[PDB]
Parts: structure tokens; sequence; C-alpha cells
RNA sequence: CGAGACUCUGGCAUGCUAACUAGUUACGCGACCCCCGAGCGGUCGGCGUAACUUCUUAGAGGGACAAGUGGCGUUCAGCCACCCGAGAUUGAGCAAUAACAGGUCUGUGAUGCCCUUAGAUGUCCGGGGCUGCACGCGCGCUACACUGACUGGCUCAGCGUGUCCUACGCCGGCAGGCGCGGGUAACCCGUUGAACCCCAUUCGUGAUGGGGAUCGGGGAUUGCAAUUAUUCC
């Protein structure tokens, strides 16, 4: 089967980022794309919107794997 | 006709050192190393058949072995005997042809056209 | 004239200009150190050059 | 122009290489037995090892001047910058090269091919070794290459 | 006043200079925290992370590298740090304290005061390397 | 509590270095910059628009750590794999261009002392402003 | 005291069978700062039951063709796998690798038995050792399968089979291949 | 990021279809004749953010990359960058795109065949060009 | 005369232990301001040839070497002392590169 | 005889012999920093004497012998385990007797016969061919991707060659040009600034920016000559 992400975020899309994502105590952007069917760049972007807000902690962040955490 | 925006006539009357400026890289790289001794002979040769001829008629064929000569704009409308090895292929020089060398119209081989297998 | 045609080749590069300096052939050249011998030559007049076979 | 060290070995290699095949190729059926070249900086200093010296002088030492005037041709070195000397390997049995080539000799000679190799087995134990082989290979009777081998005491063959 | 000894892994050899200092241990002028694959930067840490900050008070490190990969010149250093410490301790203070903190050092890692002895074998004809060998097809 | 360059998180230095160039302002950028390679065996043009900058405080700091580097050297120092198509890869060098001009625009804000031994060293002046982008890293780290 | 990666310790490690107990490393004097520490542990037999089992993992994860000599690509793995192992549990990851161990390795294997061209295989008793040397393997190479070919990263899809192993669930690769080696095994007994 | 409207998932460009949702450096190179070396340049004169997507993009900047693109000299891009360096018929520097490569593939062909070199045969005939061993290699594709 | 620099370059370390060793053992017996005699990084000559003169067998190599070791050996003398005791001591395969200033 | 013994190599030596074509340490001098409110400290492949051999190099001499302990052994040959130890089986070279009608007259001025020897099978020259291409079979290279690719940044070798290795300026987008210097070599290239690796950036499961074959245009070097693309950009 065929996997058609979104490159830009939906309404309701940008709702799913807000609301629910950082309740996830595992926020990667390998993850947010799994369970959001965005692809890597938007959603490696919208966790760095997501530490701008304050909304996530960070507990590593490497060229290939950055963790994040949900708000303590 | 036009070579690299340079017509017919314009061609035939230009100076020696403007053509190393309209050619590609090998041929300007071989011209500023110069023509030799055996190759001018040609050129010289291949003036005299084409002044013999008479107006309605081809100028009359002069063989060579030389390959790798550069088909230069005197050699327009030239009747050019090139040696493949073997045999001396009759050659028009269409004005077309005007950057090459002699001998990719001269072919070695005999296309292949294969039979059935043998054994093995 | 045949003055002219008979060694008429430049021979001061590619494989012609090197032979055996024992063998005249030029297959298989050791120009290493200067050497300029054959792999045959070579291999036969080793204990006298002073190559040593320890390695 | 200077030489490179690794280079210049190098060309002292071919130096004695061709000197000792150059007496090789001529000085065989005269009692050979080696080159010492010996390189004093005045005169390249050539001593050769011989068993029949005066079969390499010639008459008052005339082939031994042609010689040292075949070599300052050859190799370019000038002239009053070598010398060559003729002295004896009176150990003939000792000498590998001799006995290979006394064996030669008589071969060429026309004699058997068994009794010159036993003629020089026998010589070189009674000069004082302590081992030795001979094999003559090839055509010795017929169309078919045979082999003989004429061993006496010990033969190392491994190691250094 | 001054204890000079080396490590070495494969072809990478690190020597320390330590003498009555003030704690500083800089590997070819920069500090420990600063050596560029600081994945293995804990394998520079242990012979201090193992010893304390107070072994290292007295003594002033310069250590000096050449040769090998990174990976080597990394465990060529924390031999020479671990080494001059105990060749200070043995010439300067007494050979209790030499002990003491020997022994803490090699029940970590016996690597810190001696060396591997393996280095790279040679390649030998017919293959790629030391024992492999070329593909050969039968039939 | 001298700071130095060597005491320093390298690649946050350079970065230091860089935007510092900008702000200076005077500092003889070619005008291919918007164009060009660094190398034959690199694929496309550098990301960053500033290339340049950062390029130019990266070879400051390698002459601050040995004097004496010429404009091959440097083309040498940005050197990498080359991926030979199906061939196999070798080394190829950076470029002597983009290698001399950086050379050739830092020497221009008497940075870069051209040397008795050949290559190009760095002033007096270009190590005192190391070190002082050197206190503007160390503080802003230690302290933060 | 020397906590792994300096942030793990392992006085809270506890291992519970005793059959694997002096076959698997780390916990009181095995304790290391990191995975990589470079030793000749297969110089002769039975030395790579002394060697950290982090590194046992690191070991056997720089295993495939375009990876095969990179050890400092690897801790890099283990120490991001680690880190997604706390966030997605709060255990001691160790206490997670290890109860992701013991879970793995069968217990009975097939073997083989008879002449060429006949295949009856009888079970036999699989070894301490070699069951922590099949558990490892069977953990690796689960994280090769389910992140070939996606978006999800190996420091990431390991830790999803090493806690899918812990608690012994049929999500994990290395479960599914014990219950598959010591199901043949008791069918043949 | 966030949610513009006038995000057209579909370019028409050159007749060419580009996918707008793509990066625009990488997004040009849909059609043929660019590659992604020129198209990060002809951007760079356009002055146009490579961080943003190509349906992201006004008319006005798009119309312009094409310009650009049109007619490279212009806007000082240089004449080693170009498709078609020395065209024999004019010594004219261009940059050749996609309706018109493939028109003008067409023109070197008819030119060596005409002539009966030795590449127009090889043409011709289908056979390997660049002067390769035939034994061994290019065999799919025959009966 | 000042600052003699002598150089030696044999092939087998055996014959340049013997000499080596008696230039300075004389020149000191001489009563002379010396230099140890210092070792530069011996040579080795590497020419890997195949065994067969054919190209027919199990492709097997040989790896013949030469091996070249090098001496320094320095002086502060009139070098009427030099010429003297240097000219005498040959030994074939020595070589000797004295070098003045 | 072969095996072994042997030679070379490797590993160990803070012991010995030495070092201006190798260094270290110290002392001068300079540059630079934070300063304190002077300094000191520091970094200096920045350059000058002195102390000397840890590092470098290479010579001699030691070192390891199943030695020591515990078991097993027709208890002795030898084996196992362990302590001390740098090291408890380093990697090679050489390799008997006998053969094969294995391979090599296309390595030889090593060669026996036979053949050809001036409308030459000698030899030079010119042009071509060994590459040709429907198809089989072998050694290989690069890949199929995210443990990736790209773009920046950062930081490490060794055996080696060199009269052609090259440095340093300059003009070159780049292959390259121009000039000027070193090196017959531990003196110069060179501290041989290697690559994956490391750290950020970008890209996100699709024939994708993975992958580069195949094709069109140009530009430059080598050579007498690039046409059947030498190689390179
Ligand atoms: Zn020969």
């Amino acid at each position: 089967d065929k996997l058609n992400n979104l490159v830009l975020f939906d309404k309701a899309t940008y709702d799913k980022l807000c609301k629910e994502v950082p309740n996830y105590k595992l926020i990667t952007p390998a993850v947010v794309s799994e369970r959001l069917k965005i692809r890597g760049s938007l959603a490696r972007a919208a966790l760095q919107e997501l530490l701008s807000k304050g909304l996530i902690k960070l507990v590593s962040k490497h060229r290939a794997q950055v963790i994040y955490t949900r708000n303590t | 006709f036009t070579y690299r925006g340079v017509d017919l006539d314009q061609l035939l009357d230009m100076s020696y050192e403007q053509l190393m400026q309209l050619y590609s890289a090998r041929q300007r790289r071989r011209l500023n190393r110069g023509l030799r001794r055996k190759q001018h002979s040609l050129l010289k040769r291949l003036r005299k058949a084409k002044k013999e001829a008479p107006p309605m008629e081809k100028p009359e064929v002069v063989k060579t072995h030389l390959r790798d000569m550069i088909i230069l704009p005197e050699m327009v409308g030239s009747m050019v005997g090139v040696y493949n090895g073997k045999t001396f292929n009759q050659v028009e020089i269409k004005p077309e042809m005007i950057g090459h060398y002699l001998g990719e119209f001269s072919i070695t081989y005999k296309p292949v056209k294969h039979g059935r297998p043998g054994i093995g | 004239g045949h003055q002219q045609l008979y060694w008429s080749h430049p021979r001061k590069f590619g494989q012609g200009s090197r032979s055996c300096r024992v063998c005249s052939n030029r297959h298989g050249l050791i120009r290493k150190y200067g050497l300029n011998m054959c792999r045959q030559c070579f291999r036969q007049y080793a204990k006298d050059i002073g190559f040593i076979k320890l390695d | 122009v200077q030489i490179s060290k690794k280079r210049k070995f190098v060309a002292d290699g071919i130096f004695k290489a061709e000197l000792n095949e150059f007496l090789t190729r001529e000085l065989a059926e005269d009692g050979y037995s080696g080159v010492e070249v010996r390189v004093t900086p005045t005169r390249t200093e050539i001593i050769i090892l011989a068993t029949r010296t005066q079969n390499v002088l010639g008459e008052k030492g005339r082939r031994i001047r042609e010689l040292t005037a075949v070599v300052q041709k050859r190799f370019g070195f000038p002239e009053g910058s070598v010398e060559l000397y003729a002295e004896k390997v009176a150990t003939r049995g000792l000498c590998a090269i001799a006995q290979a080539e006394s064996l030669r000799y008589k071969l060429l000679g026309g004699l058997a091919v068994r009794r010159a190799c036993y003629g020089v087995l026998r010589f070189i134990m009674e000069s004082g070794a302590k081992g030795c082989e001979v094999v003559v290979s090839g055509k010795l009777r017929g169309q078919r290459a045979k082999s003989m081998k004429f061993v006496d005491g010990l033969m190392i063959h491994s190691g250094d | 006043q001054s204890v000079q000894v080396f490590g070495r892994k494969k072809t990478a050899t690190a020597v320390a200079h330590c003498k009555r200092g003030n704690g500083l241990i800089k590997v070819n002028g920069r500090p420990l925290e600063m050596i560029e694959p600081r994945t293995l930067q804990y394998k520079l840490l242990e012979p201090v992370l193992l010893l304390g900050k107070e072994r290292f008070a007295g003594v002033d490190i310069r250590v000096r590298v050449k040769g090998g990969g990174h990976v080597a010149q990394i465990y060529a250093i924390r031999q020479s740090i671990s080494k001059a410490l105990v060749a200070y301790y043995q010439k300067y203070v007494d050979e209790a304290s030499k002990k003491e903190i020997k022994d803490i050092l090699i029940q970590y890692d016996r690597t810190l005061l001696v060396a591997d002895p393996r280095r790279c074998e040679s390649k030998k004809f017919g293959g790629p390397g030391a024992r492999a060998r070329y593909q050969k097809s039968y039939r | 509590p001298g700071v130095t360059v060597k005491d320093v998180n390298q690649q946050e230095f350079v970065r230091a270095l860089a935007a510092f160039l900008k702000k200076s302002g005077k500092l003889k950028v070619p005008e291919w910059v918007d164009t060009v390679k660094l190398a034959k065996h690199k694929e496309l043009a550098p990301y960053d628009e500033n290339w340049f900058y950062t390029r130019a405080a990266s070879t400051a700091r390698h002459l601050y750590l040995r004097g004496g580097a010429g404009v091959g050297s440097m083309t040498k120092i940005y050197g990498g794999r080359q991926r030979n198509g199906v061939m196999p890869s070798h080394f190829s060098r950076g470029s002597k261009s983009v290698a001399r001009r950086v050379l050739q625009a830092l020497e221009g804000l008497k940075m870069v002392e051209k040397d008795q031994d050949g290559g190009r060293k760095l002033t007096p002046q270009g190590q005192r402003d190391l070190d002082r982008i050197a206190g503007q890293v160390a503080a802003a780290n230690k302290k933060h | 005291d020397i906590k792994l990666f300096g942030k793990w310790s392992t006085d809270d490690v506890q291992i519970n069978d005793i059959s694997l107990q002096d076959y698997i490393a780390v916990k009181e004097k095995y304790a290391k700062y990191l995975p990589h520490s470079a030793g000749r542990y297969a110089a002769k037999r039975f030395r790579k039951a002394q060697c950290p089992i982090v590194e046992r993992l690191t070991n056997s994860m720089m295993m495939h063709g375009r990876n095969n000599g990179k050890k400092l690509m690897t801790v890099r793995i283990v120490k991001h796998a680690f880190e997604i192992i706390h966030l997605l549990t709060g255990e001691n990851p160790l206490q997670v690798l290890v109860n992701a161990i013991i879970n793995s390795g069968p217990r009975e294997d097939s073997t083989r038995i008879g002449r060429a061209g006949t295949v009856r295989r009888q079970a036999v008793d699989v070894s301490p050792l070699r069951r922590v040397n099949q558990a490892i393997w069977l953990l690796c190479t689960g994280a090769r399968e389910a992140a070939f070919r996606n978006i999800k990263t190996i420091a990431e899809c390991l830790a999803d089979e090493l806690i899918n192993a812990a608690k012994g669930s049929s999500n994990s690769y290395a479960i599914k291949k014990k219950d598959e080696l010591e199901r043949v095994a008791k069918s043949n007994r | 990021l966030v949610i513009p409207e006038k995000f057209q998932h579909i370019l028409r460009v050159l007749n060419t279809n580009i996918d707008g949702r793509r990066k625009i450096a990488f997004a040009i190179t849909a059609i043929k004749g660019v590659g992604r070396r020129y198209a990060h340049v002809v951007l760079r004169k356009a002055d146009i953010d490579l961080t943003k997507r190509a349906g992201e993009l006004t008319e006005d900047e798009v119309e312009r990359v094409i310009t650009i693109m049109q007619n490279p000299r212009q806007y000082k891009i240089p004449d080693w960058f170009l498709n078609r360096q020395k065209d024999v018929k004019d010594g004219k520097y261009s940059q050749v795109l996609a309706n018109g490569l493939d028109n003008k593939l067409r023109e070197d062909l008819e030119r060596l065949k005409k002539i009966r070199a030795h590449r127009g045969l090889r043409h011709f005939w289908g056979l390997r060009v660049r002067g390769q061993h035939t034994k061994t290699t290019g065999r799919r594709g025959r009966t | 005369i000042h600052r003699i620099r002598i150089t030696l370059t044999s092939r087998n370390v055996k014959s340049l232990e013997k000499v080596c060793a008696d230039l300075i053992r004389g020149a000191k017996e001489k009563n002379l301001k010396v230099k140890g005699p210092v070792r530069m990084p011996t040579k080795t000559l590497r020419i890997t040839t195949r065994k067969t003169p054919c190209g027919e067998g199990s492709k097997t190599w040989d790896r013949f070497q030469m091996r070249i070791h090098k001496r320094l050996i320095d002086l502060h003398s009139p070098s009427e002392i030099v010429k003297q005791i240097t000219s005498i001591s040959i030994e074939p395969g020595v070589e000797v590169e004295v070098t003045i200033a």
C-alpha cells in the first residue's frame, strides 16, 4: 500500500498536534509521523514549535534522534 | 548552412586562427599544436583536384591514409577516399561535417549479423 | 627516401622505448629502482643484485 | 648529478651481475670461480677468483689487458681507474661453480654420463666436503627425457 | 619533581608529563572535556571518575599525542594518564599510596596500566587480508 | 580565566566567528558565491547563504592552530570523498580559488599575514579577535 | 559509584534465573561507564560471559554488512535506546534489558540426528551461555526487521523490541522465534 | 509549520506537471533540462526562500523563476551552467528545457545519421556509442 | 678544518659494526671530538615478483627485500687524520661519503 | 633428509649505547587573553639556547623454558587449569624421496630437429585488429537505502615512491594555466592535515534527492596522433 502523508498541517491535524501530542511520555518525529500521517520534516519542525511554546520538555537531541516528553 | 553562427562563404574565407575559436576543444587543441608536413600535403593536393574540374563535375577522388585529419572548411565539396585498413572509401565531404575527423566516415569493421551459435 | 622512413617512429615513451637490459624483451619490465630487467631475469639474477628473499 | 642511495646500491647490483655473467659466458672453459669487486675510489679493483690463472692471463698477460680494456669501453669509467687480479681458488672441489663447469667440460668432451658424475662426486668428497649431489637431466638415450641423481653424504634442504 | 611516561594502543602513542601542580589535565593543549569523539568521553574520564579529584590535585598533567586513529588515541591517553599518576606516586609519594591506587584501577580494567600487544597482521597474497582468500570456481 | 581558542567547543567557536564577520560588514565577498560548488567532489552548492563567512571563520581558526598554510594546504584541508560513480571512491581536494580568495579577503582585514616561510600566518590583531570571540563563547557556555 | 552513561545505575538491576545468573553480566564489579571497552573477550573459551551485556548488545548491533565495523555508531544507538525505554516505562532500562533477554533465549532446541538425506531432529537441551547468545541475536535481529524500510529509528525500534520481550509479549520478534524453536523441539522430544 | 490556503497542490509549468507539495529546490527538477544543481542557482538569482514549498508561493515568484530559467545569461547565470553551450547552427548559448530538449536530441541524431558518421550509425543500429565492450554487457532487450 | 661529517651506508650491519665502531675507536684514540654514531631509518626495498614464468600455477609470489643501513658520525679536527684512517679500512659493501662544511 | 632446530618479523625494556637530517623538559624572547585592578596563569607545529634520552630511530644484551603450583596420566612422555608475567599456540620464508610425458621454445644470445629465408614467417613504415556482439560461463566494482544520502563543521595513520615528487604566490567557477623555490632525500613534499568515523543541517518510505548506467552539449591536460569516446572538468 501507498503512504501519502500531509506536508503542511490541516485545521484538524494541527489540533491533534497542539492537544494530544504533549501527553505522550515519548515524543519523537518518527512517532508523530507514525500517528498523524505527516512527513518527517513537518513533524520534526512542529516539535520545535512545541519547544518554543514551552509545552514539551527535551531529553536528547542528535543528528538522527531527537527525544521529547510530556510536560513533567 | 551555418556553422557556429557563421555562414558558408564567411567560413571559406575565415582566417586560420579564427577557426580556432569556432571549433570544439580537441580541434583547437590540435590546431594550436599545428598541422604537420604530411597534412599540408594532402590539403595541397585537395586544392588541385578541386581546381581541375568542370563546373558540372565533382572533382577526382584523392585517396588517403589519414583518418585523424581534421575536416577543414577548405575541404568542403571534395571527393576523398579514406583507407580503413583494407579499402579506400569514396567519401564526399558534405558541408555539415566540417569539425570532425575523416576516419569516422570509413568504417573499419563490418556490421555484425549473427547466424546460429556454435558448440559452446 | 629510405633515410627518412626507417626509424621514423618516436620511441621515447610507450612500451617500445623500454626493453629488458638482459634479454631485450619488452613484456613485464621491472622499472622500479632503475632496474629495467624483465620479471624473469630479475628473478634469475636476484642473488647477485642483492635482493634476499626473507619475508 | 648524483644518484639516489636507493638507486645507487641497485646500480651497484646490476654491475656485478653483468660482470659475473660476462666472465661466466667467457671464462667458463678456462677454470673460473668468481668475481670479487673491491671498490677502491681511485681504481675499481676487480679480483677474479679462478682455478687456471695461467690460462686466463694469456701470454705474459695478454688476455688480462684485453679484459680490462673491455670493461672501460663498456661501463664508461675511464682509463687508469680499474685493475684486474687473478687469485687461485686452490680448493677447486669446494667451489660448486668450478665443479659444475668441470662436469660441463667432460660432458662436452663426449665422455660417459655416469663416469664423469662419479669422477666429480668422488673428487669433492675427497676434497673435504660433508655432502654433495649431482643431478643430470635430459636426453641420455632415445626420445625420452630421463633424470639421473648422484647423491653422497648429507644434504640440508630447508631453513636458513 | 616531574615524571613523564607514555601509554600506547595500536599505533597511537600518548605521552603524559606530570609535575607538582594544581589539577590540570590537558591533552595536546586542550581540556579533557573538549576532545572531539565525546561519545567516548567517559573512557577518558575513567582515571578521574575512579580516583576522584583529590588525587589529581598536587599534580599537573600535560598529554602529548601522535599516531593511531580516533579511538586508538583515546585509549592511548587513558593508559598514560593512569600510568603517570602511578609513576608519580612512586617516586615522590610512598609506595603504600601507589599500591592503594594501582589496585583501584586494575580491578576496574587491566588495560589502564598494561597495554594490548595486539597489532595488525601482515596481509598475504592470494586474498584481500591476513587470512582471507579469493573466490574459486569448479566444473 | 584567560580563555583561548583551544578551551572552547570548536564547532560553536566557528559559528560565533562567522556571525562576527557579517556584523563587521567589511569583508570582500566574491560575486560567484550565489553560484558555485566548493569542490569537484561535492554534489551540490552548500546550503548556507552565508557559507563564505563560516568558511572564512574556519580558515582563520586553522591558521591559529598552525601558522604557515598555503592555498594548496587549505585545499587539502577541506578535502572529501569523491564518489567515483560505479568506480570506487577516492580522496579529492577542495577548490583552489575559494581557498585563495578566503585567505585573500582575511588578509584585507589585517587578520592574515603572509609569511617569511611561504604561506600565510595570523596577525597579532587576528589573535586578539579570536580570543575575544573565545571569551564570548566561554562566558555564554560556563555562565549559562 | 559507577553509572552507565553517567545516568544509569546497576544496584537496582536484579537477575531472576539462577541458570542465567553467572552468564549475564553487570551487577556489581562489572559496572562500567560505557559499553565500549575493547578487551579481548574471545581470546579463549568462556571469556565472553565476563564482558558487560550492554557491550554484548552493542557488538551484536554493528552486525550487518553496511555497519560492520562501526562501534561508535552502535553505542550511540544503545544510548538513545535506553532513554526511550525510560520514557515509555520508567524502569531502570538495564532491568528491562535483562527481563527482555531472559524471556527471549529458548530452552529446548532441535538438532538433526541421523544419516545424510534423513531429516529427523531430536530435541536437546539449551546451554545457558548459548541461551544468552541466542537471545541477544534474536533481540538485535528484530530491530532490523520492523525498521529496515520505514521512518522509525533503530535507536527507537530496538527499544520497542527490548520492551515487548520483557513483557514476553507476542509483539516481539525474539518471542515468536522462541515460540517456534521451543515449539518444534517439543514435537521432537 | 502552518496552514496556507493559497497552496496549489498542482503546478503546471512548461507543459510539465510539478508536484506543488515538494520542496521547490527539488520540484523544478520535475521538468527535463533542470537538475538539482542548476535549480538552486536559478532560485538564488530569483532570491526566493529555499526553505519554502513549491505550492506555497505566489504567481509573481513563479513566473519570474520561469523567466530566469528561460533567459539565464541576462540574470548573470554563467555560460558554463548551460544545457547547450555552443549550438552548431548558431553558436548560441542557451539552457534547453522540456519539450525543447526532447525536440533537440532528435536534431543531433538527425544530424549524425544524415552525415553517416560513426556515432550516427550506432544510434541507427542501436548500439553502444561511447566505445564500449559489447561482448558481455548490454544484453537485455533482444531476440 | 672543522665540522667533518662522515656518512656510512652498507648493506649488512655486521660489516657496518666493524667499521663504524672502529672510526670512533681510532678518533678517540687520537683524542678527537666525536658525535655518537647516529642511525638513520633503514630503507627496505620491496619487489614482489610472480614465481612462474608462464602465468600458469597457483599465483604464487616472491617477496624480495633489500635493506640499507645508514650511519652518521661527526668530527671536529684538522683533516690530516681523516684521510689516513678511513681510506685503509676497506670492507666490500661499505661506503664512506665524507663531506666537510 | 624432511618435521623440528634456523632467518626475518611482532610483542616487552623509564635498563645500556647514542643523536643539528628525531625529540622532550627547562630557560630566554615575542604574540595573545582574562584580568587582578601589576602580575601570576595559561595557549603558542612562534624561534633561539642549555639538560637529557620517556616519546622517534637503530645497535648490543636480556626476556619464556610447560618454568611454578594443583589435578590427570601403564605416573613418564605429555595434557588440563591457574598465579606471576609484556608475552603461556605472532605471522611468514626455507622446505625431503619419488613423480606428472602438468605449464613455459610467446623470458632469454638455454636449445635439438623441421619449416621459411628477397614476388621473406627477417625488418621497418603507413593504416587497421586484438574492444567487434544475437547468446553462454567465471573473478570483480557500485547499489537496492534512514546503522542512510546531502551540506557545512571538527579531528586521527602506516608501509611506501620521487630527476619527477611537489610546496608557495598569481589568474583561473573547475579540470587546469603562469612564475618561483625545495628535494638524489629522517633535511623537501610532510606534522605526509586520508577516508568511513564524530557534531550540527536538510530530506522522510515513493523508484524518493537512493542508485548511477546510458545518452546530448561544451572546456582542459598527455602525446607525433584521442576518430571506435585515453584520462579529467
Ligand atoms: Zn630479461
